[PDB]
């Protein structure tokens, strides 16, 4: 059960122009399967 | 030893003052090396060009000083004299030339000016904006070479400030009913108007703006030099901030400055070797000066700190650098000097600025109409789309808890099929996003126009009807 | 009616007059009287040209002038602006000022040159890159005028392109004769194709500097427009071999043929004018009198240049007078310092090349690079399966290596047609992965002679047989 | 996955509404779409069952424009809805019908 | 891969040898005058970055 998800991410200070450069890269990594392959590296559990 | 300098001038007073200026330059620098020879303008077009070319090529003239207009107002641009002098690539300096036709270096090889062009009006907009602290610009520029050059320069100097122009409109010469563009400008949240066109176009725009609510309040009219003369003065509403150049009208001062500039060049010409004799016979010589580009390099590398106007510097375009700008406010159809710019410094006059609106405060170019039109894709689990009742409204249902089901009127096509008339008939749509929209309206003042998808798809890149194009659907 | 043709010093005027008269004789019979007055003269003075055109317009009322001159002066085209804007006569040309067209002015002029449009050249310059399968670019420009439009056009055409070009950050050189900032600007190059937009002397100087800077290697690519090339008889020693250039040369099309085409275009325009009207307008009677305002109420041929076709070839002109279907002959500098035709861009605005890649040899008598390791593949559908290419103005879809397969025409002739085909395979992925580790390029070379190979009287065939020798 | 386009480019439909009908009349043996939509369809209509595991898990969002000044005022509203139970109430009123 | 400079006062081959640098740390084994000369050359060559 999950309530008030508000998932966290990489923070960045106000006025930094690198947000438009980092968000696209992170979205590409998420959509290209980097998260899925790296999930087994750390997210290990018995179900 | 004798070097001839030519000029195409009408009045004999101009010839006399040119002779006096060249004599003073010889006195101010040993031996006499400058000769004065001038010709008169003619009402003809090709005959005058032939006469001046015959009288100029056969006289061994190095420098050309011709004023752009022969009369107070005419279309006789000094194109033919420059083109005739361009056969041997003879350096030409313009006295009062301001049209952008001579600005580009691709066509004109050795034809420069002694006065800044209209392109500096594009740059001075940045100086105005950095003082008024604005970020929205709407352009009303006609379709010509000057307009294209101004647009390109403004885009180049604006793309580096992280600001983008909202809309660009084109004025076709000769048109009379152009109210559609004014309506489109009115339908924009920003209320900053920039105009740069001819006198007739300015008068046509002002005629429509008189009836339309384009000068009542909350608007700023920043125009160029061409709209502060002629019928523009008598048909221009008050509060318009004009632009003028100081010391840019005295032909005697321009001639004196040109003579002073050429005085150093005449002496520096003999410094370099490999100098060739000037061509005497017009017929029998088709050679190219070896020092053609060398003259331009010397002129560009030369620095001047004296003259009626002041310090004179040449940029890559070959015109004056860091020219002085003056703001001519229009108050009760009277010119008022307010702002003076030297390129970087700001020197505003103590007189209060009178805006076209009733209030004397600085207008704000941010008028949020709050008419945020929203289009929602027809998704069954997210938005329940059903036909509305014929009485005029939509029936209200209840959930399992008995709470009313809030809904908004939605407008969209009915058939939603290719090759069918998609009549715009209002419908009754509600769902998950309706509650979010209602919450947004409660939190902040919002008005919603619930549109529907035109075709029925979210839309991706489309590559059809040509070899290469990308338009979102 | 009467059209006068002016040309430079050439063969006898009688032969040129006969060639001009042969135009209407072959076809396009028209009741209008076609009279040609050919003149030959060494002088090209402006006043002499004005007097000559005045004499031509006064005598027999010439309604069309075409000036094909061999003079290299660039002001020849600009000298006729007054004639075009005052006498309302169509203006044509072959060489000289009309060879290169860059003058844009009010549409009141009647300039319609057969030269390559300055903006249209970039389309071919990018299409040859697309055909050669190199999506990375290095846009290098200078302060010379007429290149900001190039930058805007290339940015617009790469933003609207769906191919996925790797548009590397541009480097805008300021000026030459620096020797301190040019290296700083050019040290950021990491691609294989570098453009150059300068003049002839500036290009020679920058190439000479790059010779000492080591930028003239056998792996880099250089694309040069028609401005630097110009005439194809002067080859400075600072130009490396293998350079790719595009221009409008007359290797196949002759001056007489171009004159005939221009005459046919003018006759077609006159015939089209005779449809909506019934009289041919005349210019001013005298060159020395101005008794009326020079307006244009006769509805001249300015908007009628779009629907003009001659000899079954669509030869139209845009609003700026640019040719819709130019030639754009591709010239490549060979190791013997000469230009050879490679590509033609005449048919349906489509270009094809002879596919001659290796042109790098004997530049500095050093670094004999051999990284172009040929890769031989075998048709094995379970592992390496090839197929055709769907038409989408692309060669590679996502990451496939371009496979060049030799195709035979029929069972009688023996010629290997070079047709690109899309190919996907496990071995392709293996090669791509190995490329990132070896840091070298590999061009695939598909074969068709044999499948595996046998020993037929001590003769090797197949892929093994090809790799043995 | 290039083999998918060998059949996608010749059997794809234009509307999810008609796609549901087609998959219900045995025309389509499979259908790929968002997990939430399929779960809602399975909850409402009792002639379809989901299968497999979630792939390419990406959330929704609100489309805006780079020059729109309503970024913070919308993000704060979204955070308020998330952390004040408004999203939970909307889910409870629009999920788990049966 | 190492880069072995031959001698100074070349101005033609030094750039060719040094164009292959792609790392962040560069060593220098020369004399005082030679080091001064090579650093002055690298100032114009843009190898003295931060
Ligand atoms: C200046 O040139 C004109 C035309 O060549 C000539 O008539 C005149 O005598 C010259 N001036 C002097 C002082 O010689
Ligand atoms: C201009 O055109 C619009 C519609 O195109 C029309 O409503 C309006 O009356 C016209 N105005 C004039 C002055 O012709
Ligand atoms: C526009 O101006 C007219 C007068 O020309 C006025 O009657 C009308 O109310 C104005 N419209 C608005 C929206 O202010
Ligand atoms: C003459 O030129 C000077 C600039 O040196 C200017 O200040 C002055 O106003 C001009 N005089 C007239 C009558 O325009
Ligand atoms: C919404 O409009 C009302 C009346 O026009 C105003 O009192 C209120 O302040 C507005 N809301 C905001 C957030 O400004
Ligand atoms: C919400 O109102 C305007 C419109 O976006 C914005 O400028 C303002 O800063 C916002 N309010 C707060 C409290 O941030």
């Amino acid at each position: 059960y999950i309530f008030a998800t508000t998932g966290y991410g990489i923070a960045l200070q106000k006025g930094s122009p690198w947000k438009r450069q980092i968000d696209l890269a992170l979205l590409q990594f998420v959509g290209d399967g980097e998260m899925e392959e790296l999930e087994t590296c750390w997210l290990t559990g018995i179900c | 030893k004798i070097v001839n300098i030519g000029a195409v001038l009408s009045t004999r007073k101009h010839e006399q003052m040119f002779r006096e200026a060249v004599n003073q330059a010889n006195k101010r620098h040993w031996k006499i090396q400058l000769n004065a020879t001038s010709v008169t303008h003619k009402p003809n077009a090709i005959q005058m060009a032939l006469s001046v070319c015959e009288d100029l090529i056969s006289s061994q003239v190095y420098a050309i000083l011709v004023s752009h207009p022969p009369t107070p107002n005419d279309h006789f641009t000094p194109t033919p004299v420059s083109y005739t002098a361009g056969f041997y690539r003879i350096p030409v300096l313009g006295l009062t030339t301001r049209m952008s036709i001579y600005s580009d270096k691709s066509i004109h090889l050795s034809f420069l000016r002694t006065v800044p062009p209209y392109s500096h009006q594009s740059s001075v907009w940045f100086e105005m904006m950095r003082v008024y602290s604005w970020n929205h610009i709407i352009l009303l520029v006609s379709d010509d070479h000057e307009g294209r050059a101004a647009q390109k320069r403004l885009e180049t100097l604006l793309e580096e400030r992280e600001s983008k122009a909202e809309k660009v409109l084109q004025f076709d010469p000769g048109t009379k009913n152009v109210t559609a563009l004014l309506m489109e400008a009115k339908e924009l949240e920003a209320r900053v108007i920039i105009l740069s066109a001819s006198e007739d176009d300015a008068a046509t725009v002002y005629r429509a703006a008189a009836m339309l609510n384009m000068t009542g309040s909350g608007y700023v009219w920043l125009v160029g030099e061409r709209e502060i003369s002629g019928n523009a003065l008598r048909y221009a509403p008050d509060g318009i901030l004009g632009l003028q150049l100081i010391n840019g009208k005295n032909e005697s001062a321009h001639i004196s400055d040109a003579v002073g500039v050429v005085a150093q060049a005449v002496h520096e010409l003999l410094e370099k070797e490999n100098i060739t004799d000037p061509p005497r016979g017009c017929v029998g010589n088709t050679n190219i000066w070896k020092t053609g580009p060398l003259f331009k390099r010397v002129l560009m590398s030369s620095k001047y700190a004296d003259g009626v106007t002041g310090r004179v510097e040449f940029n890559e375009d070959g015109d004056r650098k860091f020219a002085n700008y003056s703001i001519m406010n229009l108050q009760n159809r009277k010119l008022v000097q307010v702002g003076i710019y030297n390129g970087t410094h700001v020197i505003p006059n103590d007189r209060k600025i009178i805006w076209p609106g009733g209030e004397t405060e600085k207008p704000r170019g941010y008028q949020m109409s709050t008419r945020l039109k929203i289009v929602t894709i027809h998704q069954e689990p997210f938005v329940y789309v059903k036909p509305t009742l014929s009485d005029g409204t939509c029936k209200e249902e209840f959930t399992v808890n008995g709470d009313p089901v809030k809904k908004v009127i939605c407008t969209g096509p009915n058939d939603t099929s290719p090759g069918s008339p998609r009549h715009t008939v209002p419908q009754c749509c509600y769902g998950f996003c309706i509650d979010l929209l209602i919450k947004l309206a409660r939190t902040m003042n919002f008005t919603y126009e619930v549109h529907l998808v035109a075709d029925g798809k979210f839309g991706t890149q489309e590559r059809v009807n040509n070899s290469n194009k990308k338009e979102w659907n | 009616l009467n059209i006068a043709v002016m040309l430079g010093h050439s063969h006898d005027v009688t032969e040129r007059e006969l060639r001009t008269l042969w135009g209407p004789e072959q076809a396009a019979g028209l009741p209008l009287d076609v009279n040609v007055v050919a003149l030959l003269m060494n002088r090209t003075d402006p006043k002499s040209l004005i007097t000559h055109v005045c004499d031509l317009m006064s005598g027999a009322r010439i309604h069309g002038l075409v000036f094909g001159d061999d003079t290299d002066q660039e002001a020849v085209a600009q000298m006729l602006d007054f004639i075009s804007s005052h006498t309302f006569v169509p203006i044509l040309g072959i060489h000289g000022g009309a060879s290169m067209i860059m003058a844009d002015k009010d549409p009141t002029s009647t300039f319609f040159q057969f030269g390559a449009s300055i903006q249209q050249q970039a389309t071919v310059m990018l299409k040859i890159m697309q055909d050669y399968d190199w999506h990375v670019f290095s846009l290098v420009t200078t302060i010379f005028p007429g290149y900001r439009e190039f930058i805007s056009f290339v940015k617009t055409t790469v933003d609207n392109s769906f191919v996925g070009w790797d548009m590397q950050n541009v480097i805008t050189l300021d000026t030459s004769f620096e020797d301190a900032k040019t290296q700083v600007q050019l040290k950021k190059i990491h691609s294989s194709v570098i453009l150059l937009y300068c003049s002839k002397d500036e290009a020679v100087l920058i190439l000479s500097e790059a010779r000492s800077l080591g930028l003239t290697g056998y792996d880099f690519f250089w694309i040069v427009p028609s401005l630097v090339s110009g005439n194809t008889e002067l080859i400075p020693k600072e130009f490396p071999s293998g350079l790719i250039s595009v221009s409008y040369d007359d290797w196949d099309y002759s001056l007489e043929a171009r004159v005939r085409d221009g005459i046919g275009i003018l006759t077609t325009a006159a015939s089209s004018m005779l449809e909506k009207f019934s009289y041919i307008p005349e210019a001013k009677a005298s060159c020395y009198g101005q008794m009326e305002r020079p307006e244009v109420p006769m509805h001249t041929l300015h908007p009628f240049m779009v629907n003009v076709t001659w000899d079954g070839k669509d030869l139209s002109f845009t609003e700026e007078g640019y040719q819709v279907h130019p030639r754009l002959v591709v010239i490549v500098l060979n190791k013997d310092r000469e230009w050879e035709k490679v590509g033609k861009w005449e048919n349906h605005t489509l270009s094809l090349r002879h596919a001659v890649w290796p042109r790098y040899k004997s530049f500095s008598d050093c670094e004999p690079d051999d990284n172009h390791l040929s890769i031989v593949t075998l048709e094995e559908a379970p592992f390496v399966i090839v197929e055709d290419i769907d038409p989408l103005t692309e060669t590679c879809v996502r990451n496939t290596v371009p496979c060049r397969k030799f195709v035979k025409i029929n069972n009688s002739t023996n010629e290997g047609m070079n047709v690109k085909k899309c190919c996907k395979g496990f071995c392709i992925d293996i090669l791509k992965k190995l490329s990132r580790t070896v840091k070298f390029t590999y061009d695939l070379y598909l074969v068709t002679n044999g499948k595996h190979g046998k020993k037929v009287n001590n003769v090797w065939n197949g892929m093994i047989g090809e790799v043995v020798y | 996955l290039s083999t998918m386009y060998r059949h996608m480019e010749k059997h794809n439909y234009e509307s999810a509404a008609e796609a549901i009908q087609a998959v219900r009349d045995n025309k389509l043996h499979a259908f790929i779409w968002d997990s939430a939509v399929l779960e809602f369809e399975a909850s409402q209509k009792c002639d379809l069952v989901t299968t497999g595991e979630l792939f390419f898990r990406s959330g929704f969002g609100i489309g805006m424009r780079k020059d729109s000044p309503w970024k913070q005022n919308v993000s704060l509203s979204i955070l308020k809805s998330h952390e004040n139970g408004f999203m939970e109430d909307l889910d409870k009123t629009w999920v788990r019908y049966q």
